């Protein structure tokens, strides 16, 4: 049964996924409009006092397959290395975006090591943000216009992540079995296409 | 709290270069995109240009890409513009904007005071100021015509910021040499005159020009 | 920067009135729309960003909907103090750049109707001296703004020549305006009377001077 659901950021009430609305999102399928996570969402909003999340929680995304709008991951769980939450989303849209024309962005995530977009095949439209993740490997051979679906250039803001060389020492690359698309992170079911 | 201050701006002439400087205090410099957007005399907003906190991304207007250059030093709180190739059409008040990186609240969560920039092939003149004598159911009005200045802007005050009821400063007239005029009245009361001196002070910055001058009955 | 607004929106006290900002889809259509309020001689405060989210210190009687490519600022309850002019903003994709939009002038209205004060300044003794002239009629305490302003010698009328301000707030809440003939110092001793002409709401109202005295 899909199900649509409303997300958070521009055009919506909620700012954040937050506790206060996180059940919202039990079984969605498609959200109409944007995912944001904020530190304020995460950790706790001291001017509306809000809890912090429960991070056993966040698997309520395990459902989303469709955004509609943009994907914005700004704090995550520090024991949560990847966003595997996310495996079964498939399309990102870009009807709306963040910022200054953002589809995805996953800033300053100090623990994630591999992304984990499993199922990602798409983002219709809108520019690419990952940076300052300081532990992010596998995404250095990613071919983003596969998933673009048009040239790469004046899309990505790809920088300040863990140094590709450093990943490649620590062994921290695709699977051999992986295409030269590349991989969402280790072993061979994280390959791309 | 948070601040900017804008510097840099006066009078240039066409072609030629000016570099415009905003000091950041009130936050932390590093995690904020700066940003210049300008207002011409009496018209709209228009973005000039973006820098991101690293100086990473670098976004410009299609009007002033190629002549303007913006830039950062996070170590001292300062964002820059070098504008080259200076065009009449960019005279106009720059102000300097923040909105921190990636987050939700912007673009330009805050603005600076803004520097005047004039762009003109005239020359500086400081201004003449001439007294308006009152004459005396009725009140009393009297002033201060200041003629024949550029470029802007002109301050005026009453009795060294003393005097503040019933003083209104105009907006200034363009006339047709190119010229700016303004005045400065203030209405008082019937029977103020005669006791109560009334001195406008005039100030010009831009040619150094201070002038004070008492109004007196005529 | 081309986003379409209404140059003029007014209101009373206490209304609600909403301000529109047209725009395409690689620019407001997709990314988000700001809104800031510019009040006279001052520095430009965001109002409402991400379409709809105001930043804490901004009161919760502005707000922001967007639906396509067509977004709306609203002002419930509005004040006084909410004169403004009002910018909607995007990104815009195509441009890698900022799109401003025109801005509205907002007025607020319902105060009773002033007819203006006039002043008219003759040239001073200390202007005459340095061989020049300039006639000062000071325009004042008006309700509402617009004024019309005509200038006559010895009733004949006088258009080139002449400078005015658009009318400005005073302190006091009410509209303030000024004009300038310039004149020769010969011009001005040979005619009997100047006169300046402020018309408000259909009502001229006129002063005159005379070199004689
Ligand atoms: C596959 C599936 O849909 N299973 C669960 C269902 O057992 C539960 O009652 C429902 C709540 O709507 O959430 C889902
Ligand atoms: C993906 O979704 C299916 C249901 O469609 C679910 O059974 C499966 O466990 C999900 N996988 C992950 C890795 O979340
Ligand atoms: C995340 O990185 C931090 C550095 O802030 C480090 O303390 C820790 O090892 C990591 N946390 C987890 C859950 O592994
Ligand atoms: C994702 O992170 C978890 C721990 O947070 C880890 O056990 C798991 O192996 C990671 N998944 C992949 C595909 O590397």
């Amino acid at each position: 049964i899909p199900k649509a659901c409303e997300g958070t950021g521009s055009g919506s009430r909620f700012q954040t996924v937050d506790s206060s609305n996180i059940d919202g999102f039990v079984n969605c399928t498609k959200i109409l409009g944007n995912l944001d996570f904020l530190i304020t969402g995460l950790n706790g909003d001291p001017w509306h006092k809000i809890p912090a999340l429960d991070p056993e929680k966040l698997n309520v995304f395990r459902t989303v397959r469709e955004i509609t709008g943009y994907l914005n991951i700004q704090s995550w769980p520090p024991h949560m290395h990847n966003f595997s939450v996310f495996s079964n989303l498939t399309t990102i849209g870009g009807r709306s975006l963040y910022n200054r024309g953002f589809s995805l962005l996953i800033m300053k995530n100090l623990n994630v090591t591999s992304l984990g977009f499993r199922s990602l095949k798409e983002i219709s439209a809108g520019r690419i943000y990952i940076s300052a993740n300081r532990q992010l490997c596998y995404h250095h051979s990613l071919n983003w216009t596969k998933v673009l679906r048009g040239p790469t250039e004046e899309r990505l803001d790809i920088k300040h992540n863990r140094p590709r060389r450093d990943c490649v020492a620590e062994g921290k690359v695709c699977d051999p079995l992986c295409s030269s698309g590349g991989c969402w992170g280790p072993g061979p079911g994280q390959c791309l296409s | 709290e948070v601040q900017l201050l804008e510097s840099g701006g006066g009078l240039v002439q066409p072609g030629g270069s000016l570099r415009l400087s905003c000091a950041a205090s009130g936050f932390t410099f590093s995690d904020y995109d700066m940003s210049w957007v300008r207002q011409a005399p009496g018209k709209g907003l228009e973005w000039v240009s973006t820098i991101d906190l690293d100086s990473g991304s670098i976004y410009y207007a299609d009007s002033v890409q190629g002549r303007f250059t913006i830039s950062r030093d996070n170590s001292k709180n300062t964002l820059y513009l070098q504008m080259n190739s200076l065009r009449a059409e960019d005279t106009a008040v720059y102000y300097c904007a923040k909105d921190l990186h990636m987050g939700p609240e912007g673009p330009f969560d805050y603005w600076g005071q803004g520097t005047l920039v004039t762009v003109s092939s005239a020359s500086t003149k400081g201004p003449s100021v001439f007294p308006l004598a009152p004459s005396s159911g009725g009140t009393a009005a009297l002033g201060c015509l200041v003629k024949d200045y550029f470029p802007e802007p002109v301050t005026v005050s009453w009795n060294s910021g003393a005097l503040t009821s019933g003083v209104h400063t105009f907006p200034a007239v363009l006339q047709s040499s190119g010229l700016y005029s303004l005045s400065s009245v203030v209405t008082v009361p019937s029977s103020s005159l005669g006791t109560q001196t009334y001195i406008c002070n005039v100030n010009h910055k831009p040619s150094n020009t201070k002038v004070d001058k008492k109004v007196e009955p005529k | 920067s081309v986003l379409t607004q209404p140059p003029s929106a007014s209101g009373t006290p206490g209304q609600r009135v909403t301000i529109s900002c047209s725009g395409s889809s690689s620019n407001i259509g997709s990314n988000s729309v700001s809104w800031y309020q510019q009040l006279p001689g001052t520095a430009p405060k965001l109002l409402i960003y991400s379409d709809n989210h105001r930043p804490s210190g901004v009161p919760d009687r502005f707000s922001g909907s967007k639906s396509g490519t067509s977004a709306s600022l609203a002002i419930s309850g509005l004040r006084s103090e909410d004169e403004a002019d009002y910018y909607c903003q995007g990104w815009d994709t195509s441009l890698s750049g900022h799109v401003f939009g025109g801005g509205t002038k907002l007025t607020v209205l319902g105060q009773p109707k002033a007819a203006p004060s006039v002043t008219l300044f003759p040239p001073s003794s200390e202007e005459l001296q340095a061989n020049k002239a300039t006639l000062v009629c000071l325009i004042s305490d008006f309700y509402p703004g617009a004024v019309t302003v005509a200038w006559k010698a010895d009733s004949s009328p006088v258009k080139a020549g002449v400078e005015t301000t658009t009318p400005s707030k005073q302190s006091n809440n009410k509209y303030a305006a000024s004009s300038y003939l310039s004149l020769t110092p010969e011009q001005w001793k040979s005619h009997k009377s100047y006169s300046c002409q402020v018309t408000h709401e259909g009502s001229t109202v006129e002063k005159t001077v005379a070199p004689t005295e």
